[PDB]
C-alpha cells in the first residue's frame, strides 16, 4: 500500500506547496495605505461599469 | 382616533412636519443659549468629517426638502407615490 | 449665520448632502437626465426646449456651488496637495 500512496499523495504534495507558497506570498504582500473614500468613489466606477462584486464595506486602516 | 382615519391626515403631516422644524429650531436655539453649539465641533460620517454644526443646518434642510417633497407629493401625486 | 459657531474650532473640509459623495449621488441622475434630454429636445418646440434650458442652468449652478462649498470647506496649510 505503500507504492499507491505516495504516487497519490506526490500531487498533493504539490498542490499544497503552490497553496502555502501562495499563501506566505501574501502574507507579506502589502497593502496600500489609502482612504476609504477614495476607494469607494473607484467602486462606485466599477458599479457605472455594470460590474458585479465591487462591494463597499467600511474597514478601519492602521496608520 | 385611527380606524380609517379623519379628513385631515396631510395636513396632520403637514404640521407634523412644521413641529419637527419648530423642534429643531428649539434645539439649535437650546445649544446656542447653553453655549453647546460653539462646542460643535466634528463628527465621523461615511468616512468624511462633518462639523455637527453644519450636520444639523443639513437636518434642517432635509426637513424642509420634507416638507416641500409633501407640497410636491399634494400637487403631482400619481408620479411622487409611485 | 445661525450655524456658525460663535468661536469655533477650525478644522479642513466638508460635504453637504446634496453634493453626496460619489457620483452615484445626484451627480449621475443629471448626467442621465442631460442623456435623456438630448433625445427629446430636436423634436421639443422653442419654448418647451427653452425652458429646459433655464431649468438645466439653474441646475448646473446649484451643482457648480455645491462643489465650490466642497471646496472652501478645506483648511489647507498643509493639505494644499489634496
Amino acid at each position: 500500500q505503500l507504492l499507491h500512496s505516495q504516487q497519490e499523495l506526490i500531487p498533493r504534495a504539490a498542490q499544497l506547496l503552490l497553496s502555502y507558497y501562495m499563501i506566505r506570498w501574501g502574507s507579506q504582500c502589502l497593502a496600500c495605505a489609502v482612504p476609504v473614500d477614495l476607494l469607494e468613489s473607484n467602486l462606485q466606477h466599477l458599479s457605472v461599469l455594470e460590474l458585479s462584486d465591487s462591494q463597499v464595506e467600511k474597514r478601519r486602516y492602521t496608520s | 382616533e385611527e380606524a380609517a382615519g379623519f379628513s385631515n391626515t396631510s395636513l396632520i403631516l403637514l404640521h407634523q412636519l412644521e413641529d419637527k422644524m419648530k423642534a429643531h429650531s428649539f434645539f439649535v436655539d437650546f445649544l446656542h443659549q447653553v453655549g453647546l453649539f460653539s462646542r460643535l465641533s466634528t463628527c465621523q460620517t461615511k468616512g468624511m468629517l462633518v462639523a455637527t454644526r453644519l450636520l444639523l443646518s443639513e437636518h434642517a434642510e432635509k426637513l424642509s426638502a420634507a416638507i416641500v417633497l409633501k407640497n410636491h407629493h399634494a400637487k403631482l401625486p400619481v408620479l411622487v407615490n409611485s | 449665520s445661525l450655524y456658525k459657531n460663535e468661536s469655533g474650532i477650525q478644522e479642513p473640509e466638508h460635504v453637504p448632502w446634496t453634493a453626496s459623495s460619489g457620483t452615484a449621488g445626484i451627480r449621475s441622475v443629471v448626467t442621465r437626465q442631460h442623456g435623456i434630454i438630448l433625445k427629446v429636445y430636436p423634436q421639443a418646440d422653442s419654448g418647451l426646449r427653452t425652458i429646459l434650458i433655464e431649468q438645466l442652468a439653474a441646475l448646473l449652478n446649484y451643482l457648480l456651488d455645491d462643489y465650490v462649498t466642497q471646496l472652501k470647506s478645506i483648511d489647507k496649510l498643509a493639505n494644499e496637495e489634496r
